[PDB]
């Protein structure tokens, strides 16, 4: 197969191993008590909590990012990172998703011993600005729930676990012209069985196949290490949202489709 | 307040 090393990263059970809609996938003990928190290897761009106050406030007049700190470490800008890291050189040049991860990371709730539990955190595209998340819950349906929003779209999901080669292993871009396959025989096959909803535009094919990708919760054991309805391939002439929960192998070239990915990010095409 | 696992470790409340 010559698509091997291009589709690895959509091979999202094995670069991502976790749940996407919601990512619970380890657990850590704080203080003798056992947590559930996030683990995913790869990003989720365009992922938020919709409260039903905005998730990204300090943590019901509050939201679930971290409180207010001497110093401040969260909000903090990318700038603000890298001069906070400079004497290290294993963090002040990482990337700024990777970066924010290890920020929140740096914070240990447990100031008695060092433990395993590290904060998730959201970096904000827009101003640049990471997040540290002191809630790692994702849903509960005080109620909440995980979704891609036209408000999130610079948002970006961060375990504790996103590997600093994500850019290289993991998905973001939309594969324009483009259609997940099946590699059979020296040939690309069609996903010979896939679940059709309907969708306006590729935001909305998007939104829908996070909707329906690998969580580690039910909605209203439990994890997913990965598995799940991670792909979709939107026909733009017909309007539909072709979603699949087993890994393509390989692409299609046809002009009316754009291949995405639950960790995709929900406009940016190449 | 929390603890800083990287060097330096410090505690920032």
């Amino acid at each position: 197969n010559p698509w091997t090393e291009y589709m690895a990263k959509y091979d999202i059970e094995e670069v991502h191993g976790s749940g996407i809609r919601v990512d619970l996938g380890e657990d850590a003990e704080v203080a003798g008590t056992q947590y559930r928190l996030p683990s995913g290897k790869c990003p989720v761009f365009g992922k938020g909590i919709i409260i039903e106050t905005t998730f990204l406030k300090p943590v019901k007049d509050g939201g679930f990012a971290f409180p207010p700190t001497n110093p401040l470490i969260s909000p903090m800008t990318l700038n603000g990172m890298r001069d906070f890291y400079k004497n290290n050189e294993y963090v002040k040049n990482l990337d700024e998703l990777t970066l924010c991860s290890r920020h929140a990371g740096n914070m240990n709730p447990d100031n008695d011993k060092n433990s395993n539990y590290k904060y998730p955190a959201v970096y904000d595209y827009n101003d640049k600005k990471c997040h540290i998340l002191y809630i790692a819950a994702q849903e509960n349906n005080f109620c909440f729930r995980p979704a891609k929003d036209k408000l999130f779209e610079n948002y970006t999901y961060l375990s504790k676990n996103v590997v600093d080669n994500w850019e290289e292993v993991c998905p973001r871009k939309n594969l324009e012209n483009a259609k997940f396959g099946l590699w059979v025989d020296g040939n690309c096959e069609d996903i010979p069985h896939v679940n059709e909803f309907s969708a306006n535009d590729l935001f909305e094919c998007n939104k829908l196949v996070f909707e329906l990708s690998a969580s580690d919760q039910p909605k209203q054991r439990y994890k997913s290490h990965g598995k799940g309805y991670n792909w979709g391939n939107y026909n733009r002439e017909t309007q539909k949202c072709e979603i699949f929960n087993v890994k393509p192998t390989c692409l299609i070239n046809n002009s009316s489709y754009i291949a995405t990915t639950a960790l995709s990010h929900p406009i940016e095409v190449e | 307040c929390f603890t800083a696992r990287m060097s330096p470790p410090q505690q920032i409340c």
